């Protein structure tokens, strides 16, 4: 079932990613914006910046080099300054795309490499295990996770009163279907007779608030009678 | 008064709203500036009235459209601007003209802003307060727990 | 901090105020001012993404049931007041009450309002009492808040046993802590001293772009109507100029600090993100990520342009 599930949801992915573009936004956005900035900085060269041509042969053919230096000395300040915002942008952009990278590669390390149990670091669910796969300018994660499909309800008790001690799973968690009490740990359902060996015992009844009282089966006894 | 003109106050140019003013002038003060040190009110030449002069009302506009493939239709957002000064709804963001208000809530398709968002439904843009999501109330109880009998193993993506 | 005041500058106004003259030399400038448009609408799409990472984590908005039975922990000073018009808790009020144009720049509204956050913290905190770290792995699975704090401690290390035979303790003293945290913020604001600081930070920059105008920067005035009524067009061309390079520079000053400004948001921002998930969502075992000491759960509080995090620990 779970080879199933996995195969099923690779599946999806491949149906996601053929059918739907804007799933790479993130990537596109990147390269969209550094395309922006350099049409930008090609457009600044049409841009006269109060000189008598934004043509820079067109000056010197016209002008003599006392009076063109003036009118080159405005373009250069305005192509210069256009080139300025230019490269401030791309350090902002760089840092942002590093930023990134260094997340990326905290996922490669603590994601692919491993299996992390930081909440939602890895993909909503509890993480299994996820695959790298190349993108242009990027990476792509497929993050196996786990998630509870079906849940019902079980009335559930802190601990059970035996002989007047006090019993506490030792892992999982006490569950009623409403006549039977049994132990089951906390993620999936696997109803356990409750038994000395799936509880430790700690003092007593008293202090336990919602404390129930059901029999610990000792696995001991019967052999002992046999 | 109470108009958008184009005054001269002995050769100082502006244009804006002259209203009369509350300000407790002093005799000798010619005019008022502001804490940016704009010039706010004046005190006419010809007659001892002060006037407040507010500039004339000015915004953004931003056009909210479904896509062109989806829909020539647009509607109009004028920011910060009363419905006065310009399918008309006024906004926290500014008036919008073109989208029907909607009671019912939905996801945030296009946000306007201020909790409002716009869309293209059965066609005609609408604007709705946008849905934050389905309201639950887990049913919590002292001895109640919930234990999951099944499992899904899902694969999402993640791109950077 | 989460996220700054969306602001929108308009640079033909802000330049050039409602002039032809001055709009028509701006031109030959190119396209400085589209750039700087489109940089601040960068920033101000990137606040709303910023208050969508952080509280918009929660699949459905869920509620308290109206019983709370939460094993003598008590978390009425955290979870919202429906008696107040916004519904905010007792802490997000004490949090909003500490914390404290004509020239072509504007203020756009966020896009989720206050109450729209508040209910999103109302709906985490919901779902971290009632069903423990479940809602965020899956469907909310109701847990009694006695025994979630159980596995919480077996998850710090100390047996579920201690927890039950000290729960009336622990619960005094979680009740006691919250008590704390409301005595704190009421007697002090230095508290929320990183969010007065974003907010100054952006106030003062405002300030200082709207003084720029007051700058002469070798015209004979600074006012561009001055100049225009006191000069014929071709003299009237040059000190406009001259006010036009020094506007246009001291915007681009402005917009760049604010581009580094919101990178340094972002970055608090997508730790909030972060620490939403590891520490609300989930138990970290991550040290000192959440609060100082071994880290139990914490509960989320709206604040302006910002998120407060209690990290109880244990
Ligand atoms: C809860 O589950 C328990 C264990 O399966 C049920 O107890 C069993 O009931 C069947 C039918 O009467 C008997 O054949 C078994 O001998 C019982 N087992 C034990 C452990 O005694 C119980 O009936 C179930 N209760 C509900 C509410 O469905
Ligand atoms: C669990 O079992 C204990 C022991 O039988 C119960 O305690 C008894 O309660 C009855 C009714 O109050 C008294 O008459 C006995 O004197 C008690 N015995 C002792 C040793 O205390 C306890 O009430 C039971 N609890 C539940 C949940 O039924
Ligand atoms: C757990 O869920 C899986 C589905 O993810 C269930 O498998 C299905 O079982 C039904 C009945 O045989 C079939 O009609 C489906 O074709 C099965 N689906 C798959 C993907 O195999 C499984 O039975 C569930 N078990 C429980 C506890 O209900
Ligand atoms: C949790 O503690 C708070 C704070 O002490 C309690 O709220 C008070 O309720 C009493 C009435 O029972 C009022 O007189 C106080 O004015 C309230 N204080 C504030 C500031 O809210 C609350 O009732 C306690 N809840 C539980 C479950 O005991
Ligand atoms: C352990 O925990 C705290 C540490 O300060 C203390 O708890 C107090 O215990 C006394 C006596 O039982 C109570 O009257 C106080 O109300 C408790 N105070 C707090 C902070 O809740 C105490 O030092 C130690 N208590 C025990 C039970 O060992
Ligand atoms: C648990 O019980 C409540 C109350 O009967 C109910 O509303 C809820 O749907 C139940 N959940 C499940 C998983 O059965
Ligand atoms: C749960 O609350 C009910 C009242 O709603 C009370 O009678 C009962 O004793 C409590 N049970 C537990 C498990 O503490
Ligand atoms: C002319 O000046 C006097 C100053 O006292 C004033 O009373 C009168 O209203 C003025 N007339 C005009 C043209 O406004
Ligand atoms: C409109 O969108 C559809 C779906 O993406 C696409 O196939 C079609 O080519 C588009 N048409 C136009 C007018 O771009
Ligand atoms: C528009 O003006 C009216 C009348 O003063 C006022 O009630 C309303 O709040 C204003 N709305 C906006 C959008 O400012
Ligand atoms: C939507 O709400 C308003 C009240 O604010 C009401 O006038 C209108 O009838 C509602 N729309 C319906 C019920 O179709």
């Amino acid at each position: 079932l779970i080879a199933n599930q996995f195969n099923s949801a690779i599946g999806k992915i491949q149906d996601s990613l053929s059918s739907t573009a804007s799933a790479l936004g993130k990537l596109q956005d990147v390269v969209n914006q550094n395309a922006q900035a350099l049409n930008t900085l090609v457009k600044q060269l049409s841009s006269n910046f109060g000189a008598i041509s934004s043509v820079l042969n067109d000056i010197l053919s016209r002008l003599d080099p006392p009076e063109a230096e003036v009118q080159i000395d405005r373009l250069i300040t305005g192509r210069l300054q256009s080139l300025q915002t230019y490269v401030t942008q791309q350090l902002i952009r760089a840092a942002e795309i590093r930023a990134s990278a260094n997340l990326a590669a905290t996922k490669m390390s603590e994601c692919v490499l491993g299996q992390s149990k930081r909440v939602d670091f890895c993909g909503k669910g509890y993480h299994l295990m996820s695959f790298p796969q190349s993108a242009p300018h990027g990476v792509v994660f497929l993050h196996v996770t786990y998630v509870p499909a079906q849940e019902k309800n079980f009335t559930t008790a802190p601990a059970i009163c035996h002989d007047g001690k006090a019993h506490f799973p030792r892992e999982g968690v006490f569950v009623s279907n409403g006549t039977h009490w049994f132990v089951t740990q906390r993620n999936f359902y696997e109803p356990q007779i409750i038994t000395t060996d799936n509880t430790f015992v700690s003092g007593n009844c008293d202090v336990v608030i919602g404390i129930v009282n059901n029999t610990v089966y000792d696995p001991l006894q019967p052999e002992l009678d046999s | 008064k109470n108009k958008c003109v184009n005054f001269n106050f002995n050769g100082l140019t502006g244009t804006g709203v002259l209203t009369e003013s509350n300000k407790k002038f002093l005799p000798f003060q010619q005019f008022g500036r502001d804490i940016a040190d704009t010039t706010d009110a004046v005190r006419d030449p010809q007659t001892l009235e002060i006037l407040d002069i507010t500039p004339c009302s000015f915004g953004g506009v931003s056009v909210i459209t479904p896509g062109t493939n989806t829909s020539n239709q647009v509607a109009v957002l004028y920011q910060d601007v009363n419905c006065t000064e310009v399918n008309v709804f006024q906004t926290r963001a500014g008036c919008l003209i073109g989208a029907e208000h909607v009671n019912n809530s939905y996801e945030c398709d296009i946000p306007i802003g201020a909790g409002i968002c716009a869309s293209y439904q059965t066609q005609s843009i609408i604007a709705y307060t946008m849905s934050l999501g389905a309201e639950n109330s887990v049913a919590y109880s002292n001895n109640s727990i919930a234990i999951p009998t099944n499992f899904t193993i899902s694969v999402t993506t993640e791109i950077l | 901090p989460v996220s700054m005041t969306k602001t929108s500058v308009d640079c033909t106004m802000y330049i050039c105020g409602d002039s032809t003259e001055c709009s028509n030399l701006l031109l030959q400038y190119g396209s400085f001012c589209t750039q700087l448009n489109r940089a601040l609408t960068g920033i101000a799409v990137e606040q709303d993404k910023n208050t969508q990472e952080v509280f918009a984590q929660v699949k459905q908005i869920y509620k308290t049931p109206p019983i709370k039975d939460f094993g003598g922990f008590n978390f009425s000073q955290i979870l919202p007041d429906p008696s107040k018009p916004s519904k905010r808790s007792f802490i997000e009020d004490l949090l909003f009450n500490k914390v404290t144009k004509f020239n072509g720049l504007t203020v756009l509204p966020p896009l989720l309002t206050d109450e729209m956050i508040a209910q999103y913290t109302s709906a985490l905190l919901a779902g971290t009492i009632t069903s423990g770290w479940t809602f965020g792995a899956g469907a909310a699975l109701q847990i009694p808040f006695a025994m979630q704090m159980a596995y919480r401690f077996n998850g710090i290390g100390v047996t579920q046993n201690v927890l039950y035979e000290n729960q009336k303790l622990i619960a005094n003293q979680f009740n006691s802590a919250i008590g704390k945290i409301q005595d704190s913020l009421s007697s002090t604001a230095s508290a929320l001293g990183k969010l007065q600081d974003v907010v100054n930070q952006n106030a003062q920059a405002l300030n200082t772009l709207v003084k720029q105008l007051s700058s002469n920067f070798g015209a004979i005035s600074s006012v561009l109507n001055d100049i225009l009524s006191r000069l014929d067009p071709p003299e009237a061309e040059v000190q406009i100029d001259r006010l036009i390079t020094g506007r246009l520079q001291s915007l681009q000053t402005y917009v760049t600090q604010q581009l580094i400004r919101a990178a340094e948001i972002r970055a608090s921002a997508n730790l909030a993100a972060t620490k939403m998930s590891e520490c609300v969502l989930g138990q970290s075992k991550r040290v000192d990520f959440c609060g100082k000491g071994y880290h139990l759960m914490s509960f989320p509080q709206s604040a302006p342009h910002g998120v407060v995090f209690l990290h109880v620990t244990y």
